[PDB]
């Protein structure tokens, strides 16, 4: 017995929550790329070791644990289809605020989220296609956004390149930009938080499942173990050893849920409609519980 | 809301003809067009999804195809099985409408209605009413028109007429035409007569019925 | 094979809530859409809304969000709809459609006729009709024989003296005030009405009330 | 193809999109194409 709110897409409470999104979305990108160098991106592409192991790690990984933990929980089709989605999904803007709270090599974490971005809308419907067929013999291949892709790319890195020339040309506006902008992103995540809560409800209770709950619990954990283990393996700097985890851990669940909305009715995909939400906020709390931890090593280190 | 308009209501096939039922949209909806049989006696039945694809059982004789705004149903050769009432119905929004209004029929040669008129029965009068009746029987156009004279009184006031479906032993319909009255003004218009005008005919005809 | 059955003829009083019943087999019922169709009395459909019996999901018609509501007993997989407050403008037969993969309704129930109105049963009021003083014989004559007052449509009238199964037409009832008319006729071939009588019965078994009288030639 | 959003990185609602004019949160939502939607009569099936 799953029943949305009466009125879920059209609601103010619903839109305002779109644009707190919309305004933490530019200025954490301006404030996160107000740390970068021109010169150490290029760099970064003319070396691309840590692009393609980063892209490796992903687009091997990510789909596989995913395809794994639906077969080992005997999900259901349309659960064991939510969560391959979301494991084919680009790795979200994020990966690159957590690395930020883990001093990684910024340059490094844009760069592999814009590779990222580009290699998913080349190859995403590929992933699809070899991994689910088993599961909805359907297509599935034509609704993944396509243009939108690289329109969210484009609209996310002009924050970014404003930031980097704005530190770049003249820096002591970062004192003064970069407070305020610090302080609009606690205002918007606390709104966010509130907002979400609210919008939701009591519907969330349908779509935690055990099963749903443990999968989205340990794909995102899985991804970060997984990832820091291979870069690790292949002699790669401790700096870029975290920003390669905690990229290859974060996703964008946005995707998953617009191609289920595209292709499924609602009612089909009732309670793992909340599948993203929920991956979102436990990757979130994975995040945070990692920063945490290696902050406390890092005083141990002192 | 998309309107659904079908531009014939009724439609005259013969056998071993086929008849290419048309459906117009209010906007494009871009082949998102169903298409739905009912019978007589109900039993409504899906013929093509997709506005090209059969539904597994019916005859491979029904095909139609169309795309934006204007559709069409070909049935090729008319079998007697094949008159019913068809449907479109599109699904490109949400309120899911539908035509409405698309009924086939056997083409024959036109007939003369055979019109006849009946004066109240006696007891009729004496239980607080007046009702006469001016029968049609076997013309093929089913789209004629009665009138009442009534001595230069023509009134549509308080006509009913009930129609009759077609017939197997031939392809006619039938006519039943009454005019509801009380007591006390059933005789204060003295004579009646109906009047039933036929197009396939150059003049009507009368039955006139006197009191005395 | 899949085929849906429905619960069957209603009557009801303005006002009072009635349900419809759609018995679905030949599947397993809790994997495709059930949708509701009204059909006018002219032969208008509308599309009602759906609802998905596994796990109750519905969406009905911006016109029909007040009055139906729709459940699924998946235990006996018999899908319902109720209308809560009927007026008169609502009638006439509600089909339960199982829309299968893709948006398209796929099978069809055979219909449940809803009929709202206060009024009770009534026995008809037979009225023979005769030709009158135009003596107009030719061929052959017509004769006839006409009801009224009736409430519940379920007359039949059959003559079953001189009807000769051919040369007979029924006309459908018409609804002029609450109650039901409608009339039949017969054509006789000429010189025979007037000798040999001809008669018309008429049986309504709602009313549990037969009627069988003859008429005399007008004079 | 059929879907024409702009995603959302920071994003968990088919809603949140980069559009500047939100037409998704509207009444008429045109960032999807697909009526021709799948109920997947197998969908609740485990393989």
């Amino acid at each position: 017995n799953f029943t949305l709110p009466p009125n879920f897409g059209k609601r103010p409470t619903d839109l305002a929550l779109s644009v707190i999104l919309v305004f933490m979305l530019f200025f954490i990108m301006l404030s996160l790329g107000c740390t970068m160098e021109f010169s150490k991106i290029k760099a970064h592409l003319w070396k691309p070791k840590g692009l393609a192991i980063a892209l490796v790690a992903q687009y091997g990984i990510m789909p596989l644990t995913a395809f794994v933990l639906g077969k080992v929980f005997r999900l259901k089709n349309i659960e064991a289809l939510a969560i391959l989605v979301c494991g084919c999904s680009p790795g979200g803007n994020l990966s690159n605020v957590f690395s930020l709270a883990m001093k990684g090599d910024m340059n490094l974490s844009i760069v592999m989220t814009t590779c990222s971005t580009f290699c998913a809308l080349g190859m995403m419907p590929l992933l699809l296609y070899i991994y689910s067929r088993g599961i909805y013999d359907g297509d599935l291949k034509d609704k993944v956004p396509y243009k939108g892709i690289v329109i969210s790319l484009v609209l996310v890195l002009i924050p970014c390149t404003i930031g980097i020339v704005l530190k770049s040309k003249r820096p002591q506006y970062m004192r003064y930009v970069i407070k305020g902008g610090m302080i609009i992103i606690l205002l918007c995540s606390v709104a966010v938080t509130v907002l979400s809560a609210i919008n939701v409800g009591k519907s969330i209770m349908f779509a935690m499942t055990p099963l749903l709950i443990a999968t989205s619990s340990l794909m995102p954990f899985i991804g970060f173990l997984l990832g820091y283990v291979l870069s690790a393996l292949f002699c790669l700097n401790g700096r870029c050893r975290r920003t390669v985890s905690m990229e290859t851990g974060c996703q964008n669940v946005q995707l998953c849920s617009t191609i289920l909305n595209v292709a499924f009715p609602p009612e089909v995909i009732g309670p793992l409609f909340f599948f993203p939400l929920l991956y979102m906020i436990f990757q979130l709390g994975e995040g945070l519980l990692l920063i945490a931890i290696f902050w406390c090593y890092e005083k141990f280190k002192t | 809301d998309i309107v659904m308009t079908q531009t014939t209501s009724s439609l005259s096939a013969s056998l071993g003809d086929r008849v290419t039922i048309s459906c117009r949209a209010s906007q494009d909806i871009s082949n998102y067009l169903n298409w739905y049989q009912q019978k007589p006696d109900g039993t409504v039945r899906v013929l093509i999804y997709y506005t090209s694809r059969l539904h597994s059982g019916v005859p491979s004789r029904f095909s139609g195809s169309g795309s934006g705004t204007d559709f069409s149903l070909t049935i090729s050769n008319l079998e007697p099985e094949d008159i019913a009432t068809y449907y479109c119905q599109q699904y490109s929004k949400f309120p899911w409408t539908f035509g409405g209004g698309t009924k086939l029929e056997i083409k024959r040669a036109d007939a003369a209605p055979t019109v006849s008129i009946f004066p109240p029965s006696s007891e009729q009068l004496t239980s607080g009413g007046a009702s006469v009746v001016c029968f049609l029987n076997n013309f093929y156009p089913k789209d004629i028109n009665v009138k009442w004279k009534i001595d230069g009184s023509e009134r549509q006031n308080g006509v009913l007429n009930s129609w009759t479906d077609q017939d197997s032993k031939d392809s006619t319909y039938s006519m039943s035409s009454t005019l509801t009255l009380t007591k006390d003004e059933y005789e204060r218009h003295n004579s009646y007569t109906c009047e039933a005008t036929h197009k396939t005919s150059t003049s009507p005809i009368v039955k006139s019925f006197n009191r005395n | 094979e899949v085929q849906l059955q429905e619960s069957g003829p209603e009557l009801v009083k303005p006002g009072d809530s009635v349900k419809m019943s759609c018995k679905a087999s030949g599947y397993t019922f809790t994997d495709y859409y059930m949708d509701w169709v009204k059909q006018n009395h002219g032969k208008s459909l509308e599309w009602i809304g759906y609802i998905y019996p596994y796990n109750g999901g519905t969406n009905y018609n911006q016109k029909f969000k007040g009055k139906a509501t729709l459940t699924v007993d998946k235990s006996s997989s018999t899908a319902y709809m109720e209308l809560h407050s009927l007026t008169s403008e609502d009638s006439a037969v509600y089909y339960c459609a199982r829309r299968g993969r893709f948006p398209w309704l796929a099978y069809w129930g055979q219909g449940t006729l809803v009929t709202v109105s206060a009024a009770k049963t009534t026995p008809p009021s037979v009225y023979p009709l005769a030709p009158g003083c135009g003596d107009t014989t030719g061929s052959s004559v017509t004769l006839g024989c006409l009801v009224k007052g009736y409430f519940p449509e379920s007359v039949t009238v059959t003559w079953n003296s001189g009807s000769l199964s051919s040369s007979v037409h029924t006309f459908p009832a018409l609804l002029q005030s609450g109650l039901y008319t409608m009339s039949s006729s017969v054509t006789v071939p000429s010189s025979t009405w007037p000798s040999q009588t001809v008669t018309c019965s008429v049986a309504h078994p709602a009313s549990s009330t037969t009627v069988d009288k003859k008429l005399e030639p007008s004079g | 193809g059929t879907n024409l959003s702009v995603p959302n990185p920071l994003g968990f609602f088919p809603d949140h999109q980069l559009d500047p004019a939100f037409k998704a949160n509207s009444e008429n939502p045109d960032w999807d194409l697909n009526p021709h939607k799948d109920n997947w009569p197998d969908a609740n099936k485990v393989g």
